[PDB]
DNA sequence: AGCAGCTGCACCT
DNA sequence: AGGTGCAGCTGCT
RNA sequence: CUAAGAAAUUCACGGCGGGCUUGAUGUCCGCGUCUACCUGGUUC
């Protein structure tokens, strides 16, 4: 729970706070986190541009933090052919349910 | 007290250590008589001298570069405080904290 | 009738921490992007210059001195390469209310400094201190040796009531020396607005800008800190230079000290010019006091005698007591 | 200490040279005691004249950077101090310390007055926000709008009007603009229960804060015990320690028309919570109440969890 | 009469840090866009080679230590493979008001001093100090060892008094020696301008360029920094240089220190080259001081019979103490 | 014909 | 980048 | 009505001379990515 405060934190103030936000390297993949973690409209603001992550479903993010996730808490049959192994994935479930919610309430 | 007076605390500051009399140079003068070797005006006078150690010794007075602040009351008007330095505390928070930093136990 | 024991005054006119960076001037309207100064270390080595002492000379144990030199590491400031000026940037604001004390004891003593204090603004305004507080702002004394050999200073100050500029003002701030006050057709403006502040209504904001074309790639002077070194083998000093998010900066106290030069009335001489508005008036680059207690011509004597005893001096003499009013301080008997 | 009606938001305070050491035990932020007496001044100078209550105080703190230094990479820090104009002999003067520190704060205020029925909002939150920019709030001087950018006009959240729902996306309208830092609570029960867990040793309390203002390992019969967020040990208020004197008694008082008293601090447990993870905006308020029969002049946050 | 106790001046002439970059010789009229020499690093691996005490000279032990070699990093500069010249720039600026302090606490002591500066610009100007110093802009001395071996220098010099230049020099760098002070016809221009800002009748910004002519790869040698940590045996750095925004440079205190290399009046010699302008004028390269304090013909001895006595103390040795005077310091008590 | 002040010196961990 | 207490002195009374 | 109220750290400076980092080497074996779909966004 301390752990998804501080990525939120760093979110808010690590992107939002530097006035600049120019085009990532490689844009047919490096635009996940450039749209989700990423400013609003600019000075390079095309037609697609503030049409694309604000009209968009902002739900993606929500799966591909829980991806990200699932790295630090280890699983294996150790944990999940025992019964904490499911609580430990509920915890986490119940944690990133409301990333959608309240990561999502910016654009949508 | 004034700095020149501090080594005659020394005197009233032995009688802690080695003998018991720490309490026993004012009061209590069989020890300050044998010990003492004087008269008994002598003795009347070196007892009331340092009694006053524990004294109040002034009247009760503050200062334009003391703080003096403000305090609120519950629906009425306010009161002074005047806050001092708590010397004893400061102290006792040193003590356990150097032995903690360096001592034998910590060291080891 | 006496003084109050406990007797304390607010400052008014405090300025913030001031800015640099650099750029080119003919650009220096669109001075908004122009990045910041950064301080950087070096390292120096010298040998001994310094006046030894008047028998350990001994021209062999010179020699054997001389071959071991001193070694040192210092922060340092410079203009970039192809960057030609340097702005400073501040905001200063006027508090008003100038008279008010803001712990008093006695409450007959208050009102006779109330009394006093409003003789004082009904017989003449505080138009001739605002004259004098506004040359500090249109020459640029605030830059202390950043104003030593530059070709061109220049001081744009702008008066903000909303969110946008109420009023600007633009100096040549090489041309307005720093021994003499007069009055421009300008000036009176900045100094009607300054002393409308002062007198108490609220508050008023004013930004000031001042652009000095000094060189290219030429050293800059910010303020340096105190502190108590750290005594082992290390570098133990960096002779710190002041910064305030890796931009170099001028203290506070050190612009608001620029400011208050105002005093040509102290009975030493106008040689040295305008000294700082202090009680019993002192200079720290000069080493001594003037304005002694001996003589009668310090601050609590001549408050003293003007609230209490009721003889009031000079009219000279009367503009050095209400300056380190508004300037402030802690009294007490 | 009621519920506010409403709430008043001070959306960035940029304050400059405010005071850091704060108590004779601590150094960091300053203390609540300091915003409590802030917003009781700014009653005093508004609200009577605006028929306004104002008693509650959010701390959030933005940003924060200090004077300090660090010698010969020693593990202990020192403060960068003035330079004092000399002695009226001229040579120079005995030094006094004191630390300064830039920060970046956030207020939010609790309005209980009848002054919301009959006025505009946006009148009485321009009106108190252009009073609260010309004094200062912990030593230091509030400082004003900077050109280049938007600056931020102060609204005011309405609290006992309107739906549930409503309200509860009002509040989180309000926590948006307020994120990028934290906010300050305070944790007497939390040290209150750590005291009582581990008292089989010593039952004295000043030996709980400097137990859980350290890094405590006890390694295998190389891990690093469960810390549960940010404690910090705060100033609490006031404990007097002398009887309380007459208007006229004590020389060189402050007021002669007020009682006077000699006093200690009293050292407490606090944290710091990221705005997201409370219920209500009201439960942060910071709150001050004295018992004058004791000594007892304590500022805490109540009705929090 | 005695010497204040506080008595400070400051400089007059302030260069900036030299940058270096690299290209072909016979395009240095288009060098506006020469790219930079930047530092690397590199490995190196030494042998013994000190000499030893005949304490533990062994046979055994010297064999013992070869086997155990040292290796280090070094920080290294070197021209490209395709480029054969180096260039150096940098800006000057002479301020002047070389006689008034910058701190003094009698007032007796400043006014005397004021007039014995006075009295020395009114018998002759700043002609010969000024000559001396452009001669050493002529020679490009300022590459201390950049200059040894080279097969051509030449150096260019501007004079800016907007973001224009108004005059220009061009000379040959090697043909004016390092030992004699000959008068050209456009030296004495330069000369003539020099003295016009150190007397005050005048502003005064110089922007200097060399280029050096060297061979193609071969190695420039910038300012060494100081390492704080002492070396250690197996891989640690060794030395350092000195950098900008990646870009080799020089101090602007060693190019300062090669343009005061003026006196040739010190009693030992005058042939054996001019040194540096300094209190008891020694060098640490060997290991010596001229103007020793058992002589009299020190700083700190020549100005205290100058100015509290009225001994004048030679016309050639006049020049000795403006020159230190120009240096700047801390002298008194 | 003393009050008040003031300077300067010494003591101390 | 010491504070406090006392011996001595002055000086016009 | 805020551990409230107050404050200039400054002047000058040559880091520097030398150097051999080397000698050998097997990354191997095996594998099912499948099912669906109107751009008539306003590619201004």
């Amino acid at each position: 729970g301390q752990i998804c405060d501080e990525a939120l934190q760093y979110a808010a103030r690590l992107r939002e706070l530097e006035p600049g936000w120019s085009a990532t390297p490689g844009c047919q993949l490096h635009d996940a986190e450039q749209l989700w973690l990423d400013p609003l409209r600019a000075q390079t603001d095309e037609t697609f541009l503030q049409r694309r992550l604000r009209g968009d479903w902002p739900a993606e993010v929500g799966n591909r933090f829980a991806n990200w996730l699932n790295r630090a808490v280890s699983s294996d049959s150790q944990i999940l052919g025992s019964p904490e192994a499911a609580q430990w994935s509920q915890e986490l479930s119940k944690e990133l349910t409301m990333f959608k919610e309240i990561l999502e309430d910016e654009r949508d | 007290g004034n700095a020149a007076a501090l080594d005659v605390f020394k005197f009233l500051s032995l009688q802690y250590q080695g003998k018991n009399l720490l309490n026993w140079l004012t009061e209590d003068s069989a020890e300050a008589v044998q010990a003492l070797s004087d008269n008994a005006e002598q003795a009347r006078e070196w007892r009331q001298a340092f009694i006053g150690i524990t004294a109040v010794k002034g009247a009760p007075a503050s200062h334009s570069l003391a703080k003096q602040l403000y305090f609120p009351l519950p629906g009425s008007g306010y009161h002074l405080l005047a806050p001092l330095f708590p010397t004893s505390l400061v102290h006792h928070v040193h003590a356990l904290l150097r032995e903690a930093r360096f001592g034998d136990a910590a060291k080891a | 009738l006496s003084t109050a024991s406990v007797l304390a005054f607010e400052r008014k006119l405090d300025p913030s921490d001031a800015l640099m960076s650099a750029g080119a001037w003919a650009q220096r309207d669109a001075s908004q992007e122009w990045p910041a100064v950064t301080v950087r270390e070096k390292s120096v080595r010298g040998t001994i210059s310094n006046r030894l002492k008047t028998k350990d000379r001994d021209p062999a144990k010179l020699d054997a001195s001389i071959q071991s030199p001193n070694l040192q590491t210092v922060d340092v400031a410079n203009l970039p390469s192809d960057a030609d000026t340097l702005k400073v940037r501040f905001t200063l604001r006027v508090l008003g209310g100038a008279g008010t004390p803001s712990a008093c004891n006695d409450a007959a003593y208050r009102d006779k400094l109330l009394q006093t204090v409003a003789t004082y603004v009904n017989e003449q305004g505080f138009a001739e201190l605002a004259r004098r507080y506004a040359h500090n702002l249109a020459n640029a004394r605030f830059l202390w040796r950043n104003r030593v050999g530059a070709e061109a200073v220049e001081v744009r100050i702008n008066h903000i009531r909303q969110g946008e500029v109420a009023r600007t003002w633009r100096f040549d701030a090489l041309a307005i020396g720093l021994r003499d006050f007069k009055a421009d057709a300008e000036l009176d403006a900045l100094a009607e607005l300054i002393a409308s502040g002062l007198s108490g209504s609220g508050h008023v904001l004013l930004e000031v800008v001042a652009f000095a074309r000094i060189g290219d790639g030429q050293e800059v002077f910010p303020s340096q800190e105190l502190i108590l070194d750290k005594g082992d083998k290390k570098g133990q000093k960096s002779k710190t230079l002041y910064s305030v998010r890796d931009a170099a900066a001028i203290h506070s106290q050190k612009i608001g000290n620029a400011l208050r030069t105002i005093d040509t009335w102290y009975p030493d001489e106008d040689g040295l010019g305008p000294i700082a508005v202090e009680p019993y008036g002192s200079v720290t680059s000069q080493g001594k006091a003037y304005r002694q207690p001996k003589q009668k011509l310090d601050f609590y004597t001549l408050l003293d005698n003007w609230v209490l005893r009721d003889e009031a001096p000079a009219v000279e003499q009367q503009h050095y007591v209400i300056a380190n009013l508004i300037r402030g301080g802690v009294f007490g008997e | 200490v009621t519920d506010p009606e409403a709430l008043l938001l001070l959306p960035r305070l940029s304050i400059q040279n405010a005071n850091a050491i704060s108590s004779p035990l601590t150094w960091g932020f300053p203390s609540p005691g300091a915003f409590t007496g802030f917003v009781h001044a700014l009653q005093r100078r508004v609200g009577i004249s605006l028929d306004i209550e104002l008693d509650g105080v959010g701390i959030v703190c933005h940003r924060f950077e200090a004077q300090i230094s660090q010698p010969a990479g020693k593990r202990t820090k020192v403060f960068n101090l003035t330079r004092n104009p000399l002695n009226r002999d001229g040579s120079t003067a005995a030094i006094v310390e004191e630390g300064r520190a830039h920060l970046e704060v956030s207020l939010l205020l609790g309005v209980h007055g009848d002054g919301l029925d009959d006025h505009p909002a946006q009148e009485i939150a321009r009106q108190v926000q252009e009073q609260a920019g010309a004094m200062r709030l912990a030593g230091g001087s509030i400082l004003p709008w900077c050109n280049e950018r938007f600056p931020a006009p102060n609204a005011e959240l309405l609290m006992l009007g309107g739906s549930d729902e409503q309200r509860r996306k009002n509040q989180r309208r309000l926590t948006r603009r307020l994120l990028p830092g934290f906010a300050l609570v305070s944790r007497e029960a939390l040290l209150q229960q750590h005291l009582e867990t581990l008292r089989t040793t010593l039952p004295e309390a000043t030996t709980l804060d400097a137990l859980l203002d350290l890094c405590r390992i006890n390694f295998e019969p190389w891990q690093v015990r469960d810390k549960p967020g940010w404690l910090v040990p705060i100033p609490a208020g006031y404990n007097a320690l002398s009887p309380l004197y007459l208007p006229g008694e004590v020389r060189n008082a402050r007021d002669r028309e007020t009682p006077l008293r000699f006093v200690e601090n009293l050292f407490g447990l606090g944290e710091w919570l990221s705005p997201h993870r409370v219920a209500a905006l009201s439960d942060l308020l910071w709150y001050h109440h004295a018992e004058p029969d004791k000594g007892l002049y304590r500022w805490s946050t109540p009705r929090f969890v």
